């Protein structure tokens, strides 16, 4: 009768309710492979030989009559055993499905950007041992690795004392993961934090490593379930999977498979029923995140999860880009049309910036284009990052830091301020956004070029208001100032520098003048030269009098000086003085160079000049004939200055699509370099398909 | 059969002469692509023209293995010196060796705080050629007979 | 102490010599991971605080005073071992080695298909337990599952106590392997071997499937090794590995990680040093290779390790692919001497064809250029191949051919010859193979339309003698006695029939005519129309008498007569009647769809035709203004006839591969459609990546 | 917001009308090159003209049944025949119906005997649709509405 499938339904699932959330795809080891649980929540029989398994509790929640036959006792458990099919997702007997439905799986702030509110968590008192369990999760997440540690150690002496199964198996396996995190902190900060900094951090006192390693040792996670009392191993087959250190054991697998096929689907141009590979894909990857965040398990920071979740979304998003370029066919159409486009939400944000690195993201931007997907949920994203500047802003404008929270929390921040390209932000969030950028984002990691790329790509989306502008003449102001010391230089990873800080401004504004500016240089006299440089550099900005003041103090005398003068906009034209200087120093690098020809020539910086001069040689700047005598000396110099006699095999890939504009057009403009070029250019553009390369090919040439 | 030119990575202390490290070379990445002011916004004028091409060059090694006195004693910069024998297509075993260096490197790897499960041996260690105003890049090569 | 060294390396690898091969990686478990053996041979000192027994054991290796003062004994212990270690792999430490070789060296029977070789050895007496190893394996190979599971039984039986831990052990696993195979057979030939091949094939008696199913019932795979003595699993760890019934997840998950390394340096534009990851992807599966088949598991067979090399072997090939194309930024290629390029071997073809399937061979074809890697080692392939055609012809010549070794070698037989085209053969070769493909590849397994387009691909490469075209016009002719009969119709799943076999020897050879052909003809008669019919298609192939024979039966008076007459050069322009029979067709179907308007529209073989005469139209074949009434089913009908009033959105741009050159130019050359056209190519070559798209773009440049 | 495409394929004897199987749909692969002769092998002269072209029709169920009536009794002709629902991007869910069938095709399953150690239950069957002169293929689809 109903009673038998309600009782043994409820007693299959009375120990499962302990867990906050379960992955549908172990659920078959509950029931000993008699229903295989889709994803979707379809339940398909695949092995039974009685009768009213599960099929009689679907009816009893369609027919409300039959759970009305039910006693109090069995109704009861009944609702309890609806609330939690409800909570995990499972839907009716896949024998009798209609329209599933499929969005982002709900989660923890844990998993979210909430550091405040999860701190004054653990400021409070404790309540029950699962608190505990989440206090010491929350303390991990915010870097007190050693008092998570502690706290671990007492929740096991606490579980053991109330006998809860559940909570001692998965507190010993994330006790020896935190384990395992602290001793590789060690062993990398001896490893590679003196030669970053200098004095090598010591968070860690030895006497506590000692202490942790004689605590434990000789112990592998990988035979602790067949310790547990057999009751906890009928009941929890779930958990089982969780021992093995070699963690993902089955997981990476299917994902390969997975892959695989979804790749020979794309290849092969193959339309899809009923849910494809892409959505189990979603399903399956939400599933884990879920089970392992809202269930607070620690091995969401380890590098296992992180590729993981690296080849699921770019999978995702690779697909997603396929089914915005795959071109439909009539009876395609005829078996869909108008498919639904991919919406990055929220969580899709959250995950990208959490478990990418900055290479990853630009591998993603390169292969595919992101910008072409429309975001939502803007504004929970703004959330998210004006939380992220905050706790920047707020950590790093006092004394107070720590470094494993840094290592453990730096990434994240420059992922995500990264990745807040294409969100679109408020202007209060987008001045909090570029004050933490530009002040108090540290050195060590992020340094000139990187911040001001970083900031233009802020600039792209949302454009800057006039507080932002005056943020960036603080910026500046405070350059000026820090640049009184001799020792100070400029230094720059990507080549980048206060010059296009400027730039950016005054193009902007199309007028701003710096009074604070032109105040510290009407500060500056003969002895503070290198200051008199900097201001130099950004000369528009300030005022007009501070212009003569500067002007007055010093002219161009070499060739770095020319150089700027010629970019911020003070000189328009070369002077006769100015092209002989340019003629002594051409003559200064044949010697160079007819000396080092017995040794190895290299062209690094020189060829930049060289290159320079060999362009406006070509744009008719420049008429003196002198240059002519120093052919030879580069393949780009020769290949400007005179095309004809350069051999048209040192074309590098490089010049081929890092082209330019103006420049473009006049290689357009002459055949005898035009032919070449365009043969190379299409040679190079059929043997690989580069956008940038099709562009060339298609917009200026021809 | 496979790469025969093994490369020498001699990682140096800049302000003194010390040796750092020394490790078996394993890629060196180059790029050159136009993002000031995104890929328009640059300086132009009627008859000007300025090449504001930026350009990085990242290198990774592997099996680093620090000196002992570094160890010991511990603006600062260092320099690599990759040490690969030049072979050449007519010449695929030459007695002449490549030299490339980097002067003007940043020891910053993104392997720090990796923590994978059974202790990984491979602490790939990132570089990234850092640049000045008067020399746009600083990477020589120099090869010797 | 050299001495020493000997004594502990020799107690350590003496039980190692019982296997035929054994791993590189798996010797690290030998010595308990004192040292990390790398898969190139080398073996870099991993963490250990011995001696460095490694390190005296390759100095006696270089020294002769080191080797010659050691006893006489421990002499020949320390040769054995040098045997040994030249034997597997292994040289010498990391730093000593300067450069190193690689090469494949499988020299087993079953890898080199030798059934007859097999067979006979199976026939002969044997002596001992190992012969009748090799001899299980041999029948199992060779589809004889019954009398291998019996031998493996008997081979049990005698080494239980014989005290043979290595073949006792791998005897377990082969006989599970081969119960497995049996168990899923006979489900297959049950159920789906009825709809399959259209019998229920039982080559498996009941008494002996109940024979097996009791047999070894209650047999966990998983607690085998542990059932073994102490002593087998102290001394083999290696075979750990093979125990679990999920093996081979540690080689699928490293390929996982191994990909993703090779895709990030495909992506960036990197330039490795050493050993690439695609040496290791390379020595991996080639180690993995020997390992198995020299070991002789029967686990080579089943689908999981043909999709670990299917995805090792195509990883291999896209990056030789993408290298053969690369920026050249003049630094590379100076570091190493010359380039050490990808070219195809024996080994490779052996486990390409084997591993793979034609679906699969065929996505390996679209993404990369096979063509253009270059083959060696003509000689063995030939041999190869030959053997295949051999044991087919062999095997069709009489009615006996084992069902369920057919299903294992077909496949196989499938494979091979369909990546036999770009592989060079012999004159006596390709009449082999011709012939054998041609009259005994079964019509169940290999239909008319994959017949001619095997046949097709295999004279590209070669030109055709005149034993080719003799063989196939014995085939043809044998059609064409089959074609008799009434009732015989043909089925070609491609869209290719014996027509296209006629055309393919009319072209290769222009003068040529089948006299047995003309005979039939003239024995021809009224009643058998249908071989009028079949017969009819081949005009060119018969002589001038059986010409006017078939011209006198028959007329060319309907719209299939018409369009062979057209496609075999029978009729070369439309007359009166012609144009009057089209467009009475025409009227039919408009008619026809007119109906479809009120009950549903099917549009896809009349479109057709209707496409057809469109392009005949535009070309200024039809001249009736008849057709322009007819216009109204959309599919090219107005494109082709009115470009003017047809909607170009609804404009499908896959209409354009079917097109030819002169079709192209024709198109190119209407300026009322040029701009669409060519707009939604460049959009269409812009967001996707198919090259005959930029083909058909530089037919469209103008 | 499953991709709402369940559609039901029933596999029945072309020769009687008798149900063979009844499977849900999985995949559908079409294919259009001119794979006739070599890469341009076709015959054409200066008026005359012919399509050559070629197209196959490749499809694959999943969670095939077999009827017992033909299990029971057991040139051979079968059909398919698809049933899906249509829904158009205005109304999602539309009454009216999309009949697709092939009433031609072959079982030429890739599956090929398989032997895998996993304990999965996908007998995915492929299928390839049989053409005839006449008939270049045998797909033909009707609307509803």
């Amino acid at each position: 009768k109903d009673d038998e499938v309600i009782d043994y339904i409820y007693g299959k699932i009375s120990p499962l309710f302990a867990l906050q959330y379960i992955r549908k795809i172990d659920l078959k080891h509950v029931f000993e492979y008699d229903y295989h649980f889709e994803v979707n929540g379809t339940v398909v029989r695949h092995k039974n030989k009685g009768f009213g398994y599960m099929e009689r509790f679907f009816e009893l929640k369609e027919s409300c009559d039959e759970r009305s036959k039910l006693s109090k006792k069995q109704y009861e458990r009944f609702n309890a055993l609806f609330n939690f099919f409800e909570k995990n997702g499972v839907i009716c007997m896949a024998k009798d499905a209609g329209t599933l439905n499929t969005s982002i799986e709900i989660n923890s702030l844990a998993y979210h950007g909430k550091y405040d509110v999860m701190k004054k968590f653990i400021e409070e008192q404790s309540v029950s041992i699962e608190d505990d369990y989440k206090k010491a999760f929350f303390l991990a997440c915010l870097g007190r690795w050693e008092e998570s540690y502690d706290l671990y150690s007492n929740i096991i002496l606490n579980s053991i004392d109330e006998s809860n199964g559940c909570v001692y198996y998965l507190s010993q396996i994330n006790r020896y993961r935190i384990y395992q995190s602290i001793t590789q902190a060690v062993t990398q900060f001896n490893g590679l934090g003196l030669l970053t900094f200098g004095r090598h951090y010591k968070p860690f006192t030895d006497e506590f490593l000692a202490r942790i390693e004689r605590e434990m040792t000789n112990f592998n996670i990988d035979d602790l379930f067949n310790g547990m009392p057999f009751e906890f191993q009928k009941k929890y087959k779930i958990l089982e999977f969780l021992s093995d250190n070699q963690f993902l054991y089955d997981d990476t697998v299917k994902l390969f498979e997975l892959t695989n096929k979804v790749r020979s689907e794309m290849s092969e141009g193959s339309y899809s029923f009923g849910m494809s590979s892409d959505i189990v894909v979603l399903l399956r990857l939400y599933d884990n995140l879920r089970f392992l965040y809202e269930n607070c398990l620690w091995s969401v920071s380890f590098h296992e999860f992180h590729q993981y979740i690296r080849n699921s979304m770019s999978l995702l998003i690779e697909k997603a880009e396929y089914e915005r370029t795959r071109d439909i066919d009539e009876l395609g159409f005829s078996f869909f049309g108008k498919k639904s486009g991919f919406f990055m939400e929220y969580y899709d944000f959250v995950n990208i910036s959490r478990h990418f690195k900055i290479d990853d993201i630009k591998n993603l931007e390169r292969s595919c284009s992101i910008d072409k997907i429309r975001f939502g949920e803007q504004e929970k994203i703004e959330e998210y990052l004006v939380g992220i500047a905050e706790e920047i802003t707020k950590q790093f404008s006092a004394n107070g830091m720590n470094v494993v929270f840094y290592t453990q929390f730096i990434s994240e921040a420059k992922a995500a301020l990264y990745f807040a390209k294409y969100v679109k932000l408020s202007e209060e969030g987008l001045g909090k956004i570029v004050k933490a950028l530009l002040f108090y984002f540290p050195e060590r990691d992020l340094d000139i070029g990187k911040r001001y790329v970083w900031l233009e790509r802020l600039t792209k989306c949302n454009e800057l208001p006039k507080s932002i502008i005056s943020i960036i003449d603080d910026f500046l102001v405070l350059q000026a100032e820090k640049h009184i010391d001799q020792n100070y230089s400029e230094v720059s990873s990507n080549g980048l520098y206060s010059r296009d800080y400027g730039a950016l401004i005054k193009h902007f504004e199309k007028n701003f003048i710096s009074k604070r500016l032109s105040e510290i240089t009407l500060c500056l006299t003969q002895d503070k030269q290198k200051q008199i440089d900097f201001l130099f550099k950004l000369l528009p900005l300030l005022s007009t009098n501070a212009k003569s003041h500067l002007l007055s103090f010093k002219s161009v005398e070499n060739i770095n000086d020319l150089m700027n003068g010629i970019r911020i906009g003070l000189i328009d034209e070369f002077t006769p003085e100015h092209e002989e200087l340019i003629i002594e120093y051409l003559e200064t690098r044949k010697v160079n160079y007819i000396v080092e020809k017995e040794k190895g020539i290299q062209t690094f910086s020189s060829n930049d000049y060289m290159s320079t001069f060999g362009i406006w040689y070509f744009l008719e700047e420049i008429n003196n004939s002198k240059m002519e005598e120093f052919i030879g000396m580069d393949d780009q110099y020769d290949f400007f200055v005179d095309p004809e006699n350069f051999d048209y095999k040192k074309f590098i890939p490089s010049w081929l699509k890092n082209y330019n504009d103006k420049l473009l057009g006049k290689i357009a403009g002459n055949k005898h370099m035009k032919h070449h070029v365009i043969e190379v250019l299409k040679e190079r553009v059929k043997n690989s398909n580069d956008k940038r390369y099709l562009e060339i090919l298609m917009n200026y040439f021809i | 059969t496979v790469i025969q030119d093994t490369a020498d990575v001699y990682f140096k202390r800049k302000s003194d002469g010390k040796l750092v490290f020394t490790a078996e070379a394993q890629t060196a990445s180059f790029s050159q692509a136009i993002s000031e002011e995104k890929l328009r916004g640059g300086i132009g004028n009627k008859p000007l023209y300025i090449l504001k091409s930026e350009k990085e060059i990242n290198l990774t090694v592997k099996n680093a293995f620090f000196d002992l006195e570094w160890l010991a004693m511990t603006s600062e910069r260092y320099e690599v010196e990759y040490r690969t024998i030049a072979y050449n297509p007519d010449t695929e075993e030459v007695y002449s060796d490549i030299y490339i260096q980097f002067p003007n490197v940043s020891p910053s790897g993104e392997f720090e705080m990796s923590l994978e499960n059974g202790n990984a041996l491979a602490p790939e260690i990132k570089f990234e050629a850092l640049a000045d105003t008067d020399t746009d890049e600083m990477a020589v090569v120099i090869e010797a007979s």
